RNA sequence: UUUACUUAUUCAAUGAAGCGGAGCUGGAAUUCAUUUUCCACGUUCUAGCAUUCAAGGUCCCAUUCGGGGCUGAUCCGGGUU
RNA sequence: UCUAAGGGUCGGGUACGAUCAACUUAGAACUGGUACGGACAAGGGGAAUCUGACUGUCUAAUUAAAACAUAGCAUUGCGAUGGUCAGAAAGUGAUGUUGACGCAAU
RNA sequence: GCUUGUGACGGCCCGUGAAAAUCCACAGGAAGGAAUAGUUUUCAUGCCAGGUCGUACUGAUAACCGCAGCAGGUCUCCAAG
RNA sequence: GAUGGGGAAGCUCCGUUUCAAAGGCCUGAUUUUAUGCAGGCCACCAUCGAAAGGGAAUCCGGUUAAGAUUCCGGAACCUGG
């Protein structure tokens, strides 16, 4: 499933965390997908998508808060919003996403 | 605060010593935004109309 | 109510339309540690404000003293 | 792309030019022994023209459509890159890092800036971006 | 140490009132004054002031709720039956 | 014998209600233009304590149709809505909690609260801690809606009053023992001079009628008719029944 | 006696603001000659912004700056609802 | 009259030193006409019966109680064109800035 | 250390603990403004004026109320070893 | 607690923004002239009620038989112009 996906890329491939460094990558026409968690403010939801539109970036909305985007990295803390540099071995990038 | 010079009421920024300035990145920001929005809501629905 | 540094400052403060009178005053005091040594404060009285200046150095002081306003009505001591 | 570049237009979002709109005229995509951070020189407009209607005439008209600019070199974490974009070629050289440092530099570079826009202005190109953010 | 057998913070009230009055009250205190989950920010830091008021320590929202708890049965019966009901009508 | 305390509370002079700490009356918007074609959306700015009230208020901020400037409202909160929600009036409004909706326009089995007796009379049923009513059908023809209210009673209203859709907040608060005296003070303490209460079977008869007797006891039957008289009402008033109600309520 | 009416009387509301009747357009609708009708007839991802008789259009004053009409905002009835 | 325990501040390449300032607590000697919380200050205790649960309250000036109150329990009225109450009357008034998780009455 | 002030916090509530005058700020951009010289009194400095009534003392085992220079009653601030 | 009002034989009782045609500011228009009209607003509809609540602004030293944050000396500050 997508969380497997996921899992796949973040111990296989690059990634970042949290909604200052999604936007350095989003600048750097570096992310290749962005996740975003179920409750992240509308603004900001609003923002990255701006971000990501400019940079030709696709964007996913996960089905679900922060607290669960976070354990689905396989993280204890909570992360509203997820950038892949890298898809790994995984192919999240060139699936349904 | 009559007894005191302007210059000890505000900060120079758009809204001053009104609103905390992280206040004023929202409001920006989400004017910005929202208006963008309204012409993304326009096109799609003269779009509408013409493919019904 | 106003202390007062630059010595050029003053000077046209003493001769500002308002300023009727003014004070000398001398004070022995205590240097670094050890020895002593004059000190003077010139007091300019304006209408709203006593401005003085503080001249540590008994040199200028006694030169001061001489380039005050030879119509203002100095009070020494 | 790398789409802080050469013409976009942006909102500055913080310190006194905050709200106001700005063309990036020279990116300093990473580094600067002073500015350690990413940042743009950007040329914007700080005091808008004011609206013009019918009952205009004359010389209100000339008046109403001043344009007061600024110069600012600014971190990118305070700008919002917008989808629009502005011809910036007329003061390229204009807008340059020796044009900070020196106050004389800075005010020389001004006036040129405001004669371009003013240009731009009249006959209305870019249209948008000449006309007041509210928030 | 386990400080109390049973009464847990309803032990202020001493010996007064009754054992099951005390009961009674023992369940919604420990209601009233619990760190509740933010649905807005994900962190659980709702707290209670004043019946029915609830608000987040941080992000500083508040959500109208029950006098002791943030959600009660009947509302959150509603909030599904208004959402049923709604669907209805785009449907 | 004297005026029994039950009379004199209509003169209120110590008995009138402590009013000072009060938010305002909390009421829906006046019935304009824009509820009634349309919808009006504002924001629930604050949801605040009113003093001697069970449950929260909402101060809610609308534009002015008609000046530019901001006017705002102070509703009672339904339970789940919050600051910064958007909050929706009109004919032309979606079913949320939080909206305010005529109900015609609103499906059976929708709940609701503060709802109007009358359209724009801005809102009388179901206001208290927890309650609500009920929408059981409608009547097109002669726009009626049936409703049933907190107490059990069916009624039929106008299917343009308005209603809110939910539940009030504060839920519950009445699960709770108040344990001492002094809490049931400081209840009263801001509502209104009601205690505490001698029961009229410890006073003297010049004061009232259980008044008296060498035992206390009320010497007559005292479930008192509906068609007695001012002074004469203290007990079980025009009570059609009386004794512990055996077996389950439940309006049919 | 029933059940209709509204101007008496009665109750609420609002700084008496958008009522009633027709018309424009969109269209569901099915045409038994062509329309017989019924609905609509600017706002819902976001804790921004919304005011100077409105910009636009158009006609005047005798071109000055200023300023006015109409339109933008359909018509009719002055029963505030 | 002694002993022990409990702290501060400083320089240390990318183990300790130096000093200054506080009554607490415990242990040990010695000592006196066996005294020492030396004045002041400062709970009598126990077992049961009756009775009100408690805290609170009243008869100012013969009754403080087992009386009143109280939480808790139960019953009654009422959806506003209403219930309870006020007023000689009224385009009058209390509850009511209220609405059954409410107000009123036992 | 003692008294008082104050801060950052924490406990409590079916209790969540006034109002108005008044002062400022911001959004707005009507307007009014320069080069042969304009704008500026929220920067400094400078000029004038500020009426009317109370103001002594006691505040208690003698200045108050208890028929009184009554062992009674009568609100409060300061506080050494 | 006045007032348009409504009761009351009446002394008066009710009501306080109430079922009322409820009033004044900012400058422009004057260069007969002193202030008529020209805009646009603002509809807030009395007033009394705190010497402990709110609140513009002063201090030190000296001085009297008896006054003093009030006089004298010095040095400030606020409000209006
Ligand atoms: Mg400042
Ligand atoms: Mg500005
Ligand atoms: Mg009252
Ligand atoms: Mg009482
Ligand atoms: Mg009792
Ligand atoms: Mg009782
Ligand atoms: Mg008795
Ligand atoms: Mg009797
Ligand atoms: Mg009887
Ligand atoms: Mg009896
Ligand atoms: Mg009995
Ligand atoms: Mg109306
Ligand atoms: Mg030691
Ligand atoms: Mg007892
Ligand atoms: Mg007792
Ligand atoms: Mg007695
Ligand atoms: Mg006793
Ligand atoms: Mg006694
Ligand atoms: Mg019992
Ligand atoms: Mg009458
Ligand atoms: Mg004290
Ligand atoms: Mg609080
Ligand atoms: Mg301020
Ligand atoms: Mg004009
Ligand atoms: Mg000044
Ligand atoms: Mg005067
Ligand atoms: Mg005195
Ligand atoms: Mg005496
Ligand atoms: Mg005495
Ligand atoms: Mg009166
Ligand atoms: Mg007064
Ligand atoms: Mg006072
Ligand atoms: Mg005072
Ligand atoms: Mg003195
Ligand atoms: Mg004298
Ligand atoms: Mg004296
Ligand atoms: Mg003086
Ligand atoms: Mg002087
Ligand atoms: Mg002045
Ligand atoms: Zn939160």
């Amino acid at each position: 499933s997508i969380n497997q996906k996921l899992a796949l890329v973040i111990k296989s491939g690059k990634y970042t965390l949290g909604y200052k460094s999604t936007v350095k990558s989003l600048r750097q026409g570096k992310s290749k997908l962005i996740i975003i968690a179920a409750n992240t403010p509308v603004l900001r939801k609003s923002e990255l998508e701006y971000y990501a539109m400019l940079s030709k970036t696709k964007v996913y909305y996960f089905q679900g808060g922060n607290n669960e985007l976070g354990t689905a990295v396989g993280k204890l803390f909570r992360v509203g919003v997820v950038s892949i540099l890298e898809a790994g071995d995984s192919d999240i990038l060139t699936t349904l996403a | 605060y009559a007894t005191v010079s302007k210059t000890h009421k505000t900060v120079s920024r758009a809204y001053g010593g009104s609103r905390c300035a992280n206040c004023v990145k929202e409001r920006i920001i989400r004017a910005f935004l929202i208006e963008e929005q309204k012409i993304v809501k326009k096109v799609v629905k003269e779009q509408t109309e013409a493919a019904k | 109510a106003r202390e007062i540094t630059d010595i050029k400052q003053f000077l046209e403060l003493t001769r500002r339309a308002d300023v009727k009178t003014a004070t000398v005053k001398i004070n022995k005091k205590l240097n670094k540690a050890g020895k002593p040594f004059r000190q003077t404060k010139f007091k300019v009285r304006g209408s709203s404000s006593l401005y003085t200046l503080v001249i540590n150095d008994a040199g200028k002081a006694k030169k001061l003293i001489q380039s005050l306003p030879p119509t203002l009505k100095v009070n020494r001591l | 792309a790398k789409f802080l570049k050469a013409g976009k237009v942006a909102v500055v979002v913080r310190g006194r030019y905050a709200g106001k709109k700005v063309v990036i005229v020279k990116p300093h995509d990473e580094g600067s022994k002073s500015h350690p951070f990413g940042h743009a020189l950007v040329a914007g407009i700080e005091r808008y023209p004011l609206k013009v209607t019918k009952k205009h005439g004359a010389k209100k008209v000339a008046k109403r459509t001043k344009i007061k600019p600024f110069i600012k070199v600014v971190n990118y974490n305070h700008l919002l890159p917008t989808r629009y974009t502005l011809d910036v070629e007329a003061f390229k050289s204009v807008v340059s890092t020796e044009t900070f440092e020196q106050p004389s530099q800075r005010e020389e570079a001004k006036k040129v800036v405001k004669k371009a826009f003013e240009e731009r202005h009249q006959a209305g190109k870019n249209q948008w971006f000449f006309s007041k953010l509210r928030f | 140490a386990k400080r109390t057998k049973k009464v847990g913070i309803t032990g202020k009230y001493g010996v007064r009132y009754g054992s099951s009055l005390r009961r009674q009250v023992k369940k919604l205190e420990i209601q009233q004054h619990a760190r509740y989950d933010c649905s807005f920010c994900g962190k659980k830091t709702v707290k209670r002031g004043a019946a029915g008021i609830w608000t987040c320590s941080c992000c500083k929202k508040t959500v109208a709720g029950g006098a002791y708890t943030v959600s009660t049965a009947a509302a959150a019966t509603v909030r599904s039956t208004i959402r049923r009901l709604r669907e209805m009508v785009e449907a | 014998g004297r005026v029994i305390r039950n009379q004199r509370k209509g003169a209120g002079s110590i008995f009138t209600s402590h009013t000072r700490l009060r938010q305002g009356a909390a009421k829906l918007r006046t019935l304009d233009y824009a509820e009634r074609h349309g919808y009006i959306r504002g924001i629930v700015k604050q949801i605040v304590h009113d003093s001697g009230r069970g449950a929260p208020l909402a101060k809610v901020v609308f534009r002015d149709p008609y000046k530019y400037r901001l006017r705002e409202e102070i509703f009672i909160a339904n339970e789940g809505v919050h600051t910064g929600q958007f909050i929706y009036a009109g004919k032309k409004a979606s079913l949320n909690v939080g909206n305010v909706l005529p109900l015609g326009s609103v499906p059976e089995g929708t709940i609701v609260s503060n709802v109007e007796e009358k359209p724009g009379d801005r809102g009388a049923l179901a206001r208290a801690s927890g309650n609500y009513v009920i929408i059981i059908g409608h009547n097109p023809d002669e726009n009626k809606t049936r409703v049933r209210l907190p107490s059990g009673a069916k009624k039929v209203i106008s299917s343009d009053a308005r209603g809110v859709i939910g539940v009030i907040a504060g839920g519950g608060r009445v699960d709770k023992p108040l344990l001492k005296a002094g809490r049931a003070f400081h209840k009263y303490r801001l509502k209104r001079n009601s205690w505490p209460k001698t029961r009229g079977v410890a006073m003297n008869p010049v004061d009232h009628p259980h008044g008296g007797g060498n035992h206390q006891h009320i010497g007559k039957a005292s479930t008192i008719s509906r068609g007695a008289v001012s002074g004469q009402k203290a007990g079980l008033i025009a009570a059609r029944r009386t004794g512990l109600l055996r077996g389950s309520q439940k309006t049919q």
